C-alpha cells in the first residue's frame, strides 16, 4: 500500500513508522521518494530531511551518510539525526552563532575543515527547527 | 611609382637579423649585465 | 629611411603605452617594493 | 593597408624601418637599465624592485625550463623575453603613425619576419650550442636512439621547431598590427581600443611563450 | 565584377565559419567554470581570472575571421 | 547585378552560420550554470556574475556575423 | 531578376541556419534547469531567474538571423 | 519565373532547417523534465511551469522559420 | 514548368527535414519518460500528463513542415 | 517532363529523410522502455501503455513524409 | 527518358536513406533489451513482447521507403 | 543511355546507404548482448534467442536496399 | 560510354559506403565482447559463439555492397 | 577516355571510404581489448584470440574496397 | 581576374576552417583547467602555467590559417 | 589529359580519406592501452604486445589507400 | 591562369583542414593534462614533460598542411 | 594545364584530410597517457615509452598524405 522507512543512527533507531512520502537531501542536492520507487542508493548529505505521511509533514535534520531505497522500502544510515520539533529553535540558533564565531577565528588546514564541517552541522539544525 | 607588392623576402631579413643581434649584444652589455 | 608622418599609426599606441606605464608602475612598484621589504625583513 | 617597406643599401638591401625600430628598442632597454643599475641599495629602492622582479621572473622561467644549470643562460633567455616584449609594446604604445617614413609604417622590429626568423635562428644556435657543448660531439638529441625508424620524424622535427617558433611570433605581431590598421580606416580611434587591448594582451604573451619555449629547447639538449 | 563577388562571399564565410568552434569552445569552458564556482564559491576569485583569460584566447580565434572578413570588404587590395 | 547577388547571400550565410556554435555553447554553459545554482542556491550571486559575463563573450561571436551581414546589406562598398 | 532571387534564398538560409545551434542550446539549458528544480524545489525562484535570463541571450542569436532575413525580404537596399 | 522559383525553395528550406535544432532541444529538455518529475512527483507543479515556459522559448525558434516561409510563399514582395 | 518543379521539391524537403530533429527529440523525451515510470510506477499518472504534453509541442514542429509542404503542393499561389 | 521528374525525386527524398530522426528516436525510447521493464517487471503494464503511445506520436512523423511522397507520386496536382 | 531516370534514382535514395535511422534505432533498443534480459532472465517473457513490438514499429519506417521505391520502379504513374 | 546510367547508380547508392545504420545498429546490440552473457553465462540461452531475433529484424533493413538494387540492375522495367 | 562510366562509379561507392556502418558496428561489438571475456574468462566459450555469430550477421551487410559492386563491374547487364 | 577516368576515381573512393568505419571499429575493439588485459593479465591468452579473430573480420571490410579498387585499376573489363 | 578571385576565397576559407577545431579544443582544455582549480585552489599557480602553455600551442593552429589568409590577400605572389 | 587529371585526384583522396578512421581508431586504442599500463605497470609487457599488434592491423588500413594512391600516380595502367 | 587559381585554393584548404583534428586533439590532451596536475600538483614536473612532448607531435600535423600550403603559394613548381 | 591544376588540388586535400583523424587520435591517446602519469608518477617511465611509440604509429598516417602531396607537387610523373 505504501513504502516504509527506517532511519537509524549508530546507537539508536529513530524513525521506524511508515510513510507515504519523504523528500531528502543528498550530495547531488535534492531527491524525492514516492512509493514503488525504483531501487536507488544515494549518499545523503548533511542537512534536513522532509517526510510526508498522510496529513502531516515534518523535518528532522540529519547529519549525512547513506540512503538506499529498495522495493517498497527505504533505509537511511545517518551518523546523527534529530527531530526538528524536538530541538528548540533558539538554542540551536545560539549554537550556530557560536560555531560561526569559532569558524571566523579558526585557521589552518585541518582546523578549518573542522570548523567548516561544524558550522555546516550547526546551520542545518535551525533549518529543521524553523521548518 | 609602383603599387604595394608586400610579402617580399629580400636581404632585409638578413639585415635586421644583424641589427637585432647587435641590439642583443650591445643592450646585453649596458643594460642586462650591469 | 625617410620618416613617414601620419596621425593614424600612433594615437592608438599612446593610450596603450600610457595605460601600461601607469598601471604597470603601480603594480610593479607595489610588487617590487614588497619584495624589497621582505628582503629587509 | 601596406606591407611594403623601404630598403637601405650597402651593396645589398636591408629594411630601414626594422633597423630604426629595433634601435629605439635597444635604446629604451639600455636607457632604463643603466638608470636602474647606478646606485644599488641593500633594500630595493623605488623603481629598482621592478627590474629586480623582472630578473627574478627570468631566473624562474629558465630554471624551470633548463634545470640546475639555469644561471649561464639567464642573459640569453632574458634578452629573448625583453627584446620581444619591448618590441611588441613599443609597436603598440609608441605613437608612430605621426612619424611618416619615406615608404613605410614604423611599428615594431618583429613586424618584418626577418626579426622573427633571426630570433629563431638564435634560439637554434643556442640549443645546438648547449647540445654540442654539454653532450658528446658525436651525437646530440637528434640521434635515432629510441628507434632507428624514428629518424625521419626526428630529422623533420629539428626543422619544425625553429619554423614554428619563428612563425608564431611573427604572424601574431603582424596580425595584431593589421587589425589595428584595417580597423582604423573603417573607423576612428575610439572604436578599436578594446581590440588593441586584446592585442596588447597577446603582445607580451607571445613574447613570454617564446622565451619559455626557447628555454625548454635548451632542456631537450641537456638531457 | 567577379573579383568583387568572390571577395564579398569570402568575407561572409570567413566570419561565418570562424564562430563555429570557439562558439562551442567558450561554452563548455565557461559552463564548467561556473559549476566549479558553485562547488567552491570561495574560489570564485581564482576561477574567474582563468575563465576570463581563456575566453580572450578563444575570443580572438573569431577575431581573425572577423579581421580578414573586413580586410576583404573594406581594405581589399584586389579591387 | 552579380556583385549584389553574391553580397546578399554572403549576408545570409554570415549570420546563418555564426549562430551555430555559440547557440550550442551558451546552452551548455547556462544550463550547467543553473544546475550549480540548484546545488548551491547561496552561491547564486557568485554564479550569475560569471554566467552573464560568459554569455556576452559568447554573444559577441554572433555579433561579428551580424555586423558583417549588415555591412554587406547596407553599407556595402562594392555596390 | 538574379539579385532578387539570390536575396530571397539568403533570406531563407539566414533564418534556417540560425535556429540550429540555439535550438539545441536552449534545450540542454532548460532541461538541465528543470532537473535542478526537481532536485531542489525550494530553489525554483532562484533557478527560473537565471533560466529565463539565459534563453533571452540564446533567443536573440536566432533574432539576428530573423532580422537579416527580413531586411533581405522587405527592406532590401539592393532591389 | 526564376524569382518565384527561388522563393518557393527558400520557403521550403526555411521551415525545413528551423526544426532541426529545437526539435532536438525540446526533446532533451522535456525528457529531462519528466525524469525529475518521476524522481520528485511532489515537484510536478514546479517542474511543469518551467518546462512549459522553456518550450515556448524553444518553439518560437521554428516559428521564425515558419513565418519567413509564409512571407516567402504568400506575402512575397518580390513577385 | 520551372516554378512547379521547384515547388514540388520544396514540398519534399520541407517535410523531409522537419522530422529530423523532433524525431530524435521525442525519442529521448519519451524513453526517459518511461524509465522514470519504471522507477516510480505510482507516478505514472503524473509522468504521462507531461510526456503527452511535450510530444504535442514537439509534434507540431513537423506539422509546420507538413503544412508548408501541402501549401506548396495543393494551395500553391505561384502556379 | 521536368515537372514530373522533379516530383518523383521530391517523392523519394520526402520519405527518405523522414525516417532518419524518428528511426533513431523510437530506438532510444523503446530500448529505454524495455530496460525499465527488466528492472521492474511488475510495471510492464504501466510502461507499455506509454511506450505504445509514444511510438504512434513518433511514427506519424514519418507518415507526413510518406503522405506527401504519395501525394507527389499519385495525386499530383502539378502533372 | 529524363522522367524515368529521375524516378529510378528516387527509388534508390528512398530505400537508401530510410534504413539509416531505424537501422541505428533498432540496434540500441534490441541491445538494451538483451542487457535487461541478462540482468533479469525471469523477465525474458515480459521483455521480448515489448522488444518485438518495438521493432515492428521501427521496421515499418523503412517499409515506407521500400514501398515508395517500388511504386517508383514498378507501378510508376509518371512513365 | 541516360536511363540505364541513372539506374546503375541508383543501384549503387541503394545498397551503399542501406548498410550504414543497421551496420551500426547490429553492432551495439550484439556487443551489448555479449556483455550480458559475460555477466550472466547461465542466461546465454535466453540472450541468444533475442539477439538472433533482433539481427534478422535489423538485417532485413539492408535487404530492402539490396533487393531494390537488384531490381534496378537485373529486373529493371525502365530499360 | 556514359553507361559504363556510371556503372564503374556505382561499383566504387557501393563497396565504399557499405563498409562505413558495419565497420563501426563490428568494432563496438567485438571490443565489448572481449571486455566481457576479460571479466569472465570462464565464459569465453559462451561469449565467442555469440561474437562470431554476430560478425557474420554484420559482415554480410558489406557483402551486399560487394556483390552489387561486382555485378556492376563484371556481370553488368546494361553494357 | 571518360570510361577510364570514371574508373580510376571509383578506384580511389572505393579504398578511400572503405577504411573509414573499420578504421574506427578496430580502434575501439583493440583498445578495449587491451584495457581488459591490463585488468586481467592472466586472461591475456583468452583475450588475444578473440581480439585477433575480430580484426580479421573487421580487416576484410576494407579488403573488399581494396579488391574492387584493383579490379577497377588493373583488371578492368570496361576498358 | 580569376586568379585574384580564387585567392580571395582561399583567404576566406583558410581562416574560416582553421578556427573550427582549436576553437573547440581550447574550450575543453580551459574549462577542464578551471574545474581543477575549483577543486584545488592551492594548485592554481601550477594549473595556470600549463593552461596558458597549452592555449599558445592551440592558438597557433589558427595562426597558420591566419598567416596564409594574409599571404593570400596582401603578399600574394600570383597576382 | 582528362584521364591523368582524374587519376591524380583519385590519388589525393585515396590517401586523404584513408587516414580519417584509423587515425581516430589507433588513438583511442593506444590511449586506452596506456591508461591500463598506468593502472597495472607490471602488465606493461602484456599490454604492449597487443597494442603493437593492433596498430599494425589498423595501420594497414591506410596502407591500402597509400598503395592505390601510388598505383594511381606512378604505375598507372590508364595513362 | 587556371593552374595558379587551383594552387592558391589548394593552399587555402591545406591549412584550413589541417587544423581541424589536432585543434581538437591538443584540446582534450592539454585539458586532461591540467586536470591531472590539479589532482596531483606534486606530479606537475612529470605531467608537463609529456604534455609538451605530445603537443609537438600533434602540432606538426598542422605543420605539414602549412608547409604544403606555402610550397603551393611560394615555391610552386607548376607556375 | 588541367592535369597540373588537378594535381595541385589533390596535393592540397591529401595533406588536408590526412590530419583530421590522427589529429584527434593522438589527442585522446596523449591526454589519457598524461592522466595516468598524474595518477601514477612512478609509472612515468613505463607510460612514456608506449605513448611515444603510439604517436609514431599515428604520426605516420599523416605522413602518407604528406608524401603523396609532395609526390603530386614535386615529383609528379603526369606533368
Amino acid at each position: 500500500m505504501t513504502l516504509n522507512l527506517c532511519v537509524l543512527t549508530p546507537n539508536r533507531s529513530i524513525w521506524n513508522s511508515e510513510v507515504k512520502e519523504i523528500i531528502l537531501s543528498t550530495n547531488s542536492g535534492q531527491i524525492g521518494v514516492l512509493p514503488n520507487h525504483a531501487p536507488t542508493a544515494t549518499a545523503v548529505d548533511i542537512g534536513i530531511l522532509r517526510i510526508r505521511l498522510n496529513d502531516q509533514w515534518l523535518t528532522l535534520a540529519l547529519m549525512g551518510g547513506f540512503a538506499r531505497i529498495g522495493n517498497n522500502e527505504i533505509t537511511i544510515l545517518v551518523n546523527d539525526a534529530e527531530r526538528g520539533s524536538d530541538i528548540d529553535p533558539q538554542e540551536a540558533q545560539q549554537t550556530l552563532e557560536i560555531a560561526e564565531a569559532n569558524l571566523r577565528k579558526a585557521e589552518g588546514k585541518r582546523q578549518k575543515i573542522e570548523a567548516n564541517l561544524a558550522l555546516r552541522r550547526a546551520r542545518t539544525r535551525v533549518e529543521a527547527s524553523n521548518t | 611609382i609602383e603599387k604595394a607588392s608586400l610579402f617580399d623576402f629580400n636581404l632585409t631579413l638578413p639585415i635586421i637579423m644583424a641589427e637585432f643581434l647587435f641590439l642583443m649584444f650591445a643592450l646585453d652589455k649596458i643594460y642586462y649585465t650591469p | 629611411f625617410n620618416t613617414d608622418i601620419l596621425a593614424t599609426n600612433l594615437i592608438n599606441l599612446s593610450v596603450v603605452l600610457g595605460v601600461l606605464i601607469f598601471f604597470g608602475k603601480g603594480v610593479l612598484s607595489d610588487l617590487l617594493d614588497n619584495r624589497k621589504q621582505r628582503i629587509l625583513n | 593597408v601596406g606591407q611594403h617597406f623601404y630598403w637601405q643599401i650597402g651593396g645589398f638591401q636591408i629594411h630601414g624601418q626594422v633597423l630604426i625600430t629595433s634601435w629605439v628598442v635597444i635604446a629604451i632597454l639600455l636607457g632604463s637599465a643603466a638608470i636602474a643599475v647606478r646606485s644599488p641599495q641593500t633594500i630595493p629602492t623605488g623603481g629598482q624592485n621592478f627590474f629586480e622582479y623582472v630578473l627574478e621572473f627570468i631566473r624562474d622561467v629558465s630554471k624551470t625550463q633548463i634545470g640546475e644549470e639555469y644561471r649561464p643562460w639567464v642573459p640569453f633567455i632574458g634578452t629573448m623575453f625583453l627584446f620581444i616584449f619591448v618590441s611588441n609594446w613599443s609597436g603598440a604604445l609608441l605613437p608612430w603613425k605621426i612619424i611618416q617614413l619615406p615608404h613605410g609604417e614604423l611599428a615594431a622590429p618583429t613586424n618584418d619576419i626577418n626579426t622573427t626568423v633571426a630570433l629563431a635562428l638564435l634560439t637554434s644556435v643556442a640549443y645546438f650550442y648547449a647540445g654540442l657543448t654539454k653532450k658528446g660531439l658525436g651525437y646530440f638529441g637528434k640521434y635515432i636512439q629510441p628507434t632507428p625508424i624514428l629518424l625521419p620524424i626526428n630529422i623533420l622535427e629539428d626543422f619544425t621547431k625553429p619554423l614554428s617558433l619563428s612563425f608564431r611570433l611573427f604572424g601574431n605581431i603582424l596580425a595584431d598590427e593589421l587589425v589595428v590598421v584595417v580597423l582604423v580606416s573603417l573607423v576612428p580611434l575610439v572604436v578599436p581600443i578594446p581590440v588593441m587591448f586584446l592585442g596588447l594582451f597577446t603582445s607580451g604573451i607571445q613574447a613570454l611563450i617564446f622565451a619559455t619555449l626557447a628555454a625548454a629547447y635548451i632542456g631537450e639538449s641537456l638531457e | 565584377p567577379l573579383i568583387a563577388a568572390a571577395s564579398v562571399i569570402a568575407a561572409g564565410l570567413a566570419v561565418g565559419l570562424a564562430s563555429i568552434g570557439p562558439g562551442v569552445g567558450q561554452g563548455t569552458a565557461a559552463g564548467q567554470a561556473v559549476e566549479g564556482i558553485a562547488r567552491q564559491p570561495e574560489a570564485e576569485g581564482k576561477i574567474r581570472g582563468t575563465l576570463l583569460l581563456s575566453l580572450a584566447f578563444m575570443e580572438a580565434l573569431t577575431i581573425y575571421g572577423l579581421v580578414v572578413a573586413l580586410a576583404l570588404l573594406f581594405a581589399n587590395p584586389f579591387v
